[PDB]
């Protein structure tokens, strides 16, 4: 709850709305640059080191047996610890396309202040989901086994009913739940009667047996559902079992950022309350055994640049730190076009 | 003459009052005359259904974003893109050049009634406009860079049985009066994502029209039309970006051959064109997949510098200006090296070479009376 301005280096143009901040042993890695990889960083990943309120962007190379991936502007990342690695699905190709390939990003070597990734791809079989962005995927454990839970977001129109004047028009995907097994790349869709319409730009929180869906925006009605979801899942030896329940206590928030403050206790930051005005209130979620309670913070004061702007973005840095970005105001005509701040969660 | 509506009406009423007769035309007549020429007026059809393309034939200017996602929870973008439809623009251009092609086919000793198909070779071009800001003062507020996307019908050919004959050829292909614009937007040329999002519908329409058959009723009888597109109106800065290659830092310099900068200095003339769109897509797929599990340097020199995915089939070309300025820039240093007597001096100094340059410049200005300058031109 303490605002702090951060100065940027020379390669500031590589930051675009919808980046990715991965965490490995406390070290933060920036992914999802702007444009295409140049001659300096042929991969696209950087060390997001910050010293004396000044961030640097040192490139990171891949392994000899790795696979180079294009940057994504709205991917779906989940912390899969089963060593430590991440799983990226979805995204948006810089050529305004949607990829539906799973990228397994892991650290294979780290010595002499140099890291080395072993990014590989994995295909999907069975009930494969259509390419989409804005979705969120999590991993749940049951009976000692792990399984990936993914809730769809939005995507382009189907190729059959796609025209020229709506070549870029998108729509919310079908409200289905997909279970992806990373051991064999097997995907299985599940239909739930309580799901009414699609949802995009929501918050996904799970504690080892149930994924919580908070906030989000629906394009079909151009509103934000104020009802949270409780998806109790279980993986028996035979056929899987998934159940969903509706509970009061939702928050009309969209494009919010989620991070961890303490054990089984997270915090929601300001996203977008309405389509026109700016959201400033923030809430905190505290988990226990099966119940869940939400609460607010002590209204941390912001600067004049944040209150006078209209849009922003950002993500979390893993160790209870929110790194957000404010676009430069064209009225001043003397700015780097992207201001950046940090919040000490504590 | 760049005449506004108010001033034109003033001139019209003044001439009508001072002469008595109505020699000029009113404003509504001019509006009708300009609407009868805008795209989306004359009917047409296509033999294939042209999937993913609407069949409505009375549309003109449209938003170039083609159903954008300008919501607040989406990637921000501040551009104003206005465009015509490709088939509508082609039909409008054909209805415009109807009289010209009729006169041409009459002069070519052909019958007034003759169906197609008319092989229409069209040139494609795209280039920015630099600065278009109109801020008088208040300091340099914004650069406000603009960009356009236009086409130009290059030639029209028809056959009588088996023998072909060029029925229409443009007198000035690379001129300003033959630039038919498709789209106009305010975006930087280096801005890749917005440019791709704006140009994807046009590329889709072009690749869908590549294998279609237009049918028109311009000369009172049904006429069939084919099309052949050639994207040769791209400069080096854009052909090194839309094709997937590196912009300027790659060792590979030839946009047609895979010869490195080091091998180019040794092999001068013996080369061949070994680049195309399909092979570029294949090389990008190999770069992305990397099935051989090799190092970064060897993979880079195996993909020949391809790092980005191409999405526009381009046909690169050069002009005489760059060739002659390059030859002259080389011959200038050749003259410097031959006047400095370096073949006997293995290692010279930079100051000695500057003295050589100054002496050569003075000698040239005294004998040939020429003004030397580092800024080179044509
Ligand atoms: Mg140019
Ligand atoms: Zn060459």
């Amino acid at each position: 709850m303490s605002l702090q301005m951060v100065t940027v280096g020379h390669n500031i143009a590589l930051i675009q709305p919808g980046f990715s901040l991965m965490n490995f042993d406390g070290q933060v890695f920036f992914f999802g640059q702007k444009g295409w990889p140049k001659r300096s960083c042929p991969t696209g990943v950087f060390h997001f080191d910050i010293k004396q309120n000044h961030l640097k962007l040192k490139p990171a190379i891949f392994s000899k047996d790795s696979c180079y991936l294009p940057p994504l502007r709205y991917p779906a990342t989940c912390s899969y610890k089963g060593k430590h690695q991440y799983i990226i699905h979805g995204g948006k190709t810089p050529n305004n396309e949607l990829s539906d390939k799973i990228y397994i990003m892991s650290v294979a070597c780290k010595n002499n202040k140099k890291v080395t990734f072993r990014c590989t791809e994995k295909d999907l079989v069975g009930d494969v989901p259509e390419p989409r962005y804005g979705h969120s995927i999590d991993v749940v454990y049951s009976r000692g086994k792990s399984m990936g839970v993914l809730f769809g977001g939005r995507s382009y129109m189907p190729s059959t009913q796609r025209t020229t004047e709506k070549w870029n028009s998108v729509a919310d995907c079908l409200p289905h739940v997909f279970l992806i097994d990373f051991e064999f790349g097997c995907a299985t869709s599940y239909i739930l009667p309580e799901l009414q319409d699609g949802l995009s730009f929501h918050v996904s929180i799970a504690r080892n047996d149930t994924v919580y869906i908070l906030g989000g925006h629906s394009l079909a009605s151009n509103i934000r559902p104020a009802n949270l979801y409780r998806i109790r899942v279980d993986l028996p030896l035979g056929t899987p079992a998934v159940n969903c329940t509706v509970l009061p206590g939702g928050i009309s928030v969209s494009s919010a950022i989620l991070t961890q403050t303490n054990n089984d206790e997270f915090v929601i930051v300001g996203g977008y309350q309405l389509e026109n005005q700016k959201r400033m209130v923030c809430s905190l979620v505290s988990l226990g055994d099966n119940t869940i309670e939400i609460s607010e913070m002590e209204t941390p004061d912001w600067t004049s640049d944040i209150k006078h702007s209209k849009i922003w973005f950002g993500s979390n840095m893993g160790n209870g730190t929110i790194f957000l970005g404010i676009p430069g105001d064209n009225k001043q005509a003397m700015s780097e076009a992207f201001y950046f701040y940090t919040l000490r969660c504590s | 003459t760049f005449l506004s509506c108010s001033q034109y009406h003033k001139m019209y009423r003044t001439v009508k009052a001072i002469t008595g007769r109505q020699i000029f035309q009113p404003l509504h007549a001019l509006r009708n005359a300009e609407k009868v020429l805008l795209p989306g007026y004359h009917p047409f059809e296509w033999q294939p259904p042209l999937k993913n393309v609407s069949s409505r034939t009375d549309v003109g200017i449209i938003d170039g974003l083609s159903g954008l996602a300008s919501s607040v929870d989406e990637y921000p973008v501040d551009t104003i893109a206005k465009r015509f439809r490709y088939d509508s623009a082609l039909v409008s251009a054909l209805m415009d050049m109807e009289e010209d092609i009729l006169e041409g086919m009459r002069s070519q000793d052909l019958d007034d009634y003759l169906n197609g198909p008319f092989t229409v070779v069209v040139k494609e071009s795209c280039d920015g406009m630099g600065d278009v800001s109109e801020k008088h003062g208040s300091g340099p507020a914004v650069p406000e860079k603009a960009v356009r996307f236009s086409f130009t019908v290059m030639r029209i050919t028809i056959e009588h049985g088996s023998q072909n004959v060029k029925v229409f050829e443009e007198p000035k292909p690379n001129s300003e009066l033959c630039c038919k614009p498709l789209c106009l937007m305010l975006a930087d040329e280096s801005d890749h994502e917005t440019l791709t999002a704006i140009l994807s519908p046009l590329i889709a329409e072009r690749e869908a029209m590549k294998s279609s058959e237009l049918t028109l009723e311009m000369g009172g009888i049904p006429r069939t039309f084919k099309f052949i597109f050639r994207g040769t109106g791209y400069d080096e800065k854009l052909v090194r970006e839309v094709e997937g290659l590196e912009a300027s830092g790659s060792v590979y310099i030839c946009t047609l051959c895979d010869t490195t900068r080091l091998e180019a200095s040794q092999n001068l003339v013996f080369h061949s064109i070994t680049r195309s769109h399909a092979e570029n897509l294949q090389r990008y797929e190999v770069w992305r997949s990397n099935p051989y599990h090799e190092s970064v340097e060897e993979l880079r020199d195996r993909v020949k510098g391809v790092s980005a995915k191409p999405f526009i089939e381009t046909v690169p070309s050069i002009d005489a200006l760059h060739c002659d300025i390059g030859n002259a820039a080389e011959f200038y240093k050749i003259f410097q090296l031959e006047i400095g007597e370096v073949y006997k001096h293995p290692n010279a100094s930079k100051e000695e070479r500057k003295r050589w340059q100054a002496t050569l410049d003075k000698h040239l200005r005294k004998r040939m009376n020429l003004k030397p300058i580092m800024r080179m031109n044509g």
